[PDB]
């Protein structure tokens, strides 16, 4: 239980680290899909079965498919990207990495000072999630449908060819 | 038996890694990818927080989070396609027409 | 908690605007008609505005484990609906010159108004997040509505990337807050701490991350750099909506969150917000000294006015009229920004193609457009805190609120920023009258809207008692 | 010695300071989105550090 | 329980054996034997429609497993949800967004 959580967390961390330091867009998206699979494994180890199911159904099954669709539509051969190596020069990445590391230590210090009895890992089924979704969260569902409609309308208006 | 702090640390690590990818990458596509990593890390933190307390609130907020993430990815990819169609490049530093 | 018929009649503006969205979409799918779709949009928004009276008859209660309806929700829903109606009225003459499809604009305006109403009614972290994104995504559409134009596309890209980053920050902050507390209700954010340990590190860090997200959404320093570029690149009715409705709804939900959360009394959050408000006032006033563009100048004006709003926000737990001061200031700032950006939009309408510049050229506006120049200088004096204007009444309320809580650094910031704002606002108002070298009733409707806004500002600056009584009547739940 | 009104210049000094501060602050509005994201992260670091220090 | 850990072991063995079997047949195929246009935006529109309707589908997935517990109120809420979804689909169809050939 905890073994799967730790291994999948390490796999997701390594995959995201390889995502942010890669030049090939398709390789970056493949490592991103691997990180999404690992994060869904983390979800399944914590008992949030619906979270992992929607992570691989939608996040690794719709959004990343859309990203790969756009990448292969553009035919990105690394023009002025593969030949630049700009993010690998230390004068570019030393600053932001130091800043993100400082923020990480601040957030870690904040995290380590909270009450923690641990996670029992009892499986929260999709039945209870659907009960809460159409019970105390009706307006959340309806306005989330409204938000998805708004995003669909905007993306149609912007991404037309004419 | 898994600590909540370790899951929150994993979520924070993924969040700052996605933010670093958003900052240091000049490509708009890698900026959108880093944004996707950040919102997924926030959703992971919500799922860990919900599963610690034994509530469906974390999964409901994750559902809203991935609805927003899907819509935002669609919006950013539409804008990226418009940029690549009308400028033939994805240089985010070159698109700096108004300033000051 | 389930939904009763009383809960349904308390849900009237949300349901009315959503039904308007569905009806407008079905009308677009039937036949693309600009006039009919705009008429349906404004009729739906007016129906929500007049169903607010039935909501007020229904009383104040909690409608959801998420929403809460009281006079707070009434006032901010009315402000958001008025801003959306003015945005549609300014948008029609601008859209008359649009070669591409025009009917999606009103759909996006309606959905953003729905998000604003949800933010006004929000009593939950989930509702606050959903209202923020329901405001943001239609603004992504409206800012880059003229995506052929380079400025609008650049502003859309910048706004989308930065708002996605701020939404990730805000969601991570809510996640840390929920991990600390265990309940997502506004009142329960800190109820599990007592005897002087309110400053829990995880709760403080989470609230700081949502402070980062909301300070992006309210153009607060140092998350303010997007404001002049997004304000300039976006269309002028979009600039009107982004200046008024989004800021009003987000500041109203921030008011409700900081009023209801017990952790809002913590001193570290108040000191951080004091530093943010001080820097926001000083920076937004200083950075507009030498702006030849009206849109960037109004963006820095928005930064400074939101700094004044945050100054009124800090004394919420000490004073008694702080939320009343915020309401009066927000009504005055709504009318001021509505008049200013409406004059900008009426000069920028119709849309004269994407390859041609949208330059304002405000110098000598009186010699061909005297009424619009009079309105523009009235709103310029209103934004400066100059008396017999509603902006002065809001500034007086902010000053009294700061005086009550001994926040003298913020008061000195308000005075210095008022002097710098006086300089650039009077420069614009006097450049209106120097020397430099329509034909439909929608343009007349927009001119009537800006004239009514100017007359309202003048009357409620001379006689501010009815607005004060209305704002005091909008009493939330203790 | 006083025909140039030295006290007027002394009281006009804050106007020059305000103009210089505004010119210096306008350099942050360079129009670069990556700098905007970096400034947002800088503000997040500053806010979190201030909250951790003052807790 | 013995049954649940046995089932977890069986599922792990299934996954491992399937992946290793495909890897082993790839290795065997590699081992044996001697030697000697611009894409349109309609694909993006289709994929984006798939993404948006898949998220609305996930909401319906959550609803469908708890129809009995939600009662008629949940049926009403899902009716407004499905009506909004169908209005969006009709809007997409009627403007030619889902039509490939112009
Ligand atoms: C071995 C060294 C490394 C070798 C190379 C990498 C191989 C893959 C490593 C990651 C995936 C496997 C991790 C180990 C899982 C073993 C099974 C396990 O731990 O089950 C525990 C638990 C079973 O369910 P539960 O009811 O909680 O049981 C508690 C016991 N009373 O399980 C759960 O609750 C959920 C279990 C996890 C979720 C399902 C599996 C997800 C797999 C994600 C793979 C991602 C991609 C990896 C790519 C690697 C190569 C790049
Ligand atoms: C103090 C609050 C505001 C009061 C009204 C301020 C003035 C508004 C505009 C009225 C019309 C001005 C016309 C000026 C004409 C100047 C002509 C100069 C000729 C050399
Ligand atoms: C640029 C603005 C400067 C404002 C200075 C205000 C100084 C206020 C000092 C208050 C001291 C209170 C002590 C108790």
């Amino acid at each position: 239980m905890e073994f799967a959580f730790y291994i999948c967390g390490l796999i997701a961390i390594l995959a995201t680290l390889r995502v942010i330091t890669h030049t090939n867009p398709v390789h970056a998206l493949l490592y991103l899909i691997i990180s999404l699979l690992a994060i869904s494994g983390v979800f399944f180890s914590l008992g949030a079965y619906f979270a992992g199911a929607l992570e691989i159904i939608v996040y690794a099954g719709a959004i990343m498919v859309l990203f790969v669709f756009v990448v292969m539509m553009l035919n990105l051969g690394g023009s002025e990207i593969e030949q630049e190596r700009q993010w690998l020069k230390p004068q570019v990445w030393i600053g932001p990495a130091i800043l993100s590391a400082i923020m990480l230590v601040v957030i870690v210090y904040a995290i380590l000072g909270v009450n923690d009895q641990g996670i029992d890992g009892t499986p929260i089924s999709a039945k209870a999630v659907g009960i809460t979704l159409f019970g105390p969260y009706v307006l959340a569902v309806e306005l989330a449908s409204m938000l998805l409609l708004a995003g669909l309308v905007v993306a149609f208006h912007v991404g037309r060819e004419e | 038996m898994i600590p909540l702090q370790h899951g929150l640390i994993l979520a924070a690590i993924l969040f700052v890694l996605g933010l670093t990818g958003l900052v240091i990458r000049r490509n708009l596509l890698f900026m959108l990818i880093g944004l996707e990593i950040m919102i997924n890390a926030s959703a992971l933190a919500f799922v860990v927080a919900g599963s610690y307390w034994g509530q469906t609130d974390g999964q409901v907020m994750y559902i809203l989070a991935i609805s927003l993430a899907a819509a935002e990815a669609s919006i950013g990819l539409a804008l990226l396609l418009q940029l690549h169609r009308r400028r033939q490049n994805l240089n985010i530093d070159s698109v700096s027409e108004m300033r000051g | 908690m389930t939904i009763t018929p009383q809960n349904l009649i308390a849900l009237l503006p949300l349901l009315i605007v959503g039904l308007t969205v569905v009806v407008v979409m079905l009308s677009i799918a039937w036949r693309r008609n600009h006039f009919l779709n705009a008429t349906l949009s404004v009729i739906g928004l007016n129906a929500a505005l007049v169903s607010l009276w039935f909501v007020g008859q229904a009383g104040a209660m909690d409608v959801t484990p998420l929403m809460r309806v009281d006079g707070f929700a009434m006032l901010y829903t009315g402000l958001v609906l008025l801003a959306s109606l003015a945005t549609c009225t300014f948008a029609y003459p601008w859209l008359e010159g649009y070669n591409d499809n025009k009917d999606e604009f009103y759909l996006l305006v309606l959905i953003a108004a729905l998000g604003g109403i949800l933010l006004a009614n929000a009593n939950h972290l989930a509702s606050l997040f959903l209202g923020i994104e329901l405001i943001s995504l239609p603004l992504f559409g409206l800012v880059g509505y003229a995506f052929r134009q380079k400025r609008s596309l650049e502003a859309s890209i910048k706004y989308t990337i930065l708002s996605a980053a701020a939404s990730s920050f805000l969601l991570f902050g809510m996640a840390l807050v929920y991990a600390q507390s265990g309940d997502l209700s506004f009142v329960a954010l800190g109820k599990n701490l007592g005897d002087g340990m309110l400053n829990e590190p995880l709760l403080l860090a989470g609230f700081g991350l949502m402070i980062v997200g909301l300070g992006f959404k309210l153009s607060l320093v140092p998350f303010h750099l997007w404001t002049p570029d997004v304000y300039q690149g976006a269309p002028a009715p979009v600039s009107t909506f982004l200046a008024t409705a989004s800021k009003i709804a987000i500041f109203g939900v921030v008011m409700r969150l900081f009023l209801y959360a017990p952790v809002g009394d913590s001193e570290a959050i108040r000191v951080v917000l004091a530093i943010i408000a001080f820097a926001s006032i000083i920076f937004g006033n200083l950075m507009a000294l030498s702006q030849t563009n009206i849109k960037r100048l109004l963006g820095y004006s928005s930064i400074s006015h939101l700094g004044y709003l945050l100054v009124a926000l800090i004394a919420l737990q000490t004073g008694e009229m702080s939320m009343e001061a915020v309401g009066v200031y927000l009504a005055g700032y709504l009318f001021s920004s509505l008049g200013a950006f409406g004059v900008v939009s009426l000069m920028s309408s119709p849309y004269r193609g994407p390859d041609a510049d949208s330059l304002f050229s405000y110098r000598g506006l009186f010699w061909h457009r005297p009424i619009l120049a009079a309105v523009m200088t009235v709103m310029m004096l209103s934004l400066a805190g100059i008396p017999m204007t509603l902006g002065f009444i809001g500034k007086f309320y902010v000053l009294a609120v700061g005086v009550q809580a001994h926040l003298w650094w913020l008061v000195g910031a308000v005075v210095v920023g008022s002097a710098i704002g006086l300089y650039y606002y009077l420069r614009v108002a006097v450049s209106l009258y120097l020397h430099a070298p329509p034909s439909n009733w929608q343009y007349s409707a927009g001119g009537i809207v800006v004239l009514i806004s100017a007359l309202l500002v003048l009357v409620l600056g001379v006689w501010p008692q009815p607005l004060i009584s209305i704002v005091r009547l909008a009493m939330p739940l203790m | 010695l006083l025909k140039r009104d030295p006290l007027n210049s002394m009281m006009n000094i804050p106007a020059v300071l305000s103009r210089f501060a505004g010119k210096g602050l306008l350099l942050s509005e360079n129009g670069y989105l990556r700098w905007y994201v970096a400034s947002m992260s800088i503000g997040a670091v500053v806010v979190l550090a201030l909250l951790m220090v003052l807790r | 329980s013995t049954e649940v850990i046995a089932h977890h072991w069986a599922f792990a063995i299934f996954l491992i054996v399937a992946i290793g079997l495909c890897c082993l047949m790839l290795v065997g195929g590699w081992f044996l034997g001697g030697r000697a246009l611009r894409l349109s935006a309609k694909f993006y529109l289709v994929a984006m429609f798939f993404v948006i309707f898949d998220v609305e589908a996930l909401y319906l997935f959550a609803w469908s497993t708890s129809i009995r517990e939600s009662g008629w109120v949940g049926f009403v809420e899902a009716a407004i949800f499905i009506f909004v979804l169908l209005a969006g689909l009709v809007y997409l169809v009627r403007i030619g967004a889902l039509d490939w050939t112009p």
